[PDB]
């Protein structure tokens, strides 16, 4: 059983406050629309 | 210079102010971890007969940080205290409590003539590779000479155990040289109207500037 | 995408598709009409000799 991760799996990569800005960063994130194993 | 509140210290008070100590053959080994380890008390206190460090300077202990620290705690006879050092031989150094020749740590000791010694003799302390834990007892009595007194010896063998960082007062609306946690710089500190999230420590401008 | 309050309100996965690649290259969640160079295509080796 697998489901669609959609657009979740994002977290704050650091402890830095940023506002009204688009910030580009590379870190370990869940790829969008990837498959996640679904357990009951 | 500003750092978080200096709380969460390691329990040196359970090592040096301990009610009971182990013998040298089978000494107690307490692990020191996950704290701000204040060594200024042990260094400056006049309660100790000796304070020596071999791998590090005894006055830099609050600047240094060690992965792990271990407190090897035992009672030995005064004349034999000199054996608790790297590169030594003797009844303790060879058969009871051996240190590495490349030992890094500090050896702290004080007399316990009014604590462990007993009038009829305290014979509960017995003696025979590095830190590798038949036997005879020590006749510890309050009436014997200095070299015959019991001494309480703690060896701190040397990341989660870091020295304390003392903060200064903060002055606003003036040009200062600041140090906040992990960053430094020069600027004027003023009250902001920013709303940081509970886990955010620093703010950043658009072009990667604090 | 950070809002006025320091939170992340949106995000682009820069390797999801060609439009996302464009958005990350331009560093904008919306893009104007036009043609943009975003990457480099390379045929990969399949064997080892
Ligand atoms: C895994 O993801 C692909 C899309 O990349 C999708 O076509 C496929 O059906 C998914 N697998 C499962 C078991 O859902
Ligand atoms: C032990 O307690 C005494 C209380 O008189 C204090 O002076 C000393 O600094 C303490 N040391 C430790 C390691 O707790
Ligand atoms: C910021 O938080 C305040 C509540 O303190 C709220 O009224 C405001 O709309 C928030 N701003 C944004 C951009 O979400």
């Amino acid at each position: 059983a697998y489901t669609n991760s959609f657009t979740r799996g994002v977290y704050y990569p650091d402890k830095v406050f940023r506002s009204s800005v688009l910030h580009s960063t590379q870190d370990l994130f869940l790829p969008f629309f990837s498959n996640v194993t679904w357990f009951h | 210079v500003r750092f978080p509140n200096i709380t969460n210290l390691c329990p040196f008070g359970e090592v040096f102010n301990a009610t009971r100590f182990a013998s040298v053959y089978a000494w107690n080994r307490k692990r020191i971890s996950n704290c701000v380890a204040d060594y200024s008390v042990l260094y400056n206190s006049a309660s100790f007969s000796t304070f020596k460090c071999y791998g590090v300077s005894p006055t830099k202990l609050n600047d240094l940080c060690f992965t792990n620290v271990y407190a090897d705690s035992f009672v030995i006879r005064g004349d034999e205290v000199r054996q608790i050092a790297p590169g030594q031989t003797g009844k303790i150094a060879d058969y009871n409590y051996k240190l590495p020749d490349d030992f890094t740590g500090c050896v702290i000791a004080w007399n316990s003539n009014n604590l462990d010694s007993k009038v009829g003799g305290n014979y509960n302390y017995l003696y025979r590779k590095p830190f590798e834990r038949p036997l005879q007892s020590y006749g510890f009595q309050p009436t014997n000479g200095v070299g015959y007194q019991p001494y309480r010896v703690v060896v701190l063998s040397f990341a989660t155990v870091c020295g304390p960082k003392k903060s200064t007062n903060l002055v606003k609306n003036k040009c200062v040289n600041f140090n906040f946690n992990g960053l430094t710089g020069t600027g004027v500190l003023t009250e902001s109207n920013k709303k940081f999230l509970p886990f955010q420590q620093f703010g950043r401008d658009i072009a990667d500037t604090t | 995408k950070y809002n006025e309050n320091g939170t992340i309100t949106d995000a682009v996965d820069c390797a999801l598709d060609p439009l996302s690649e464009t958005k990350c290259t331009l560093k904008s969640f919306t893009v104007e009409k036009g043609i943009y160079q975003t990457s480099n295509f390379r045929v990969q080796p399949t064997e080892s000799i």
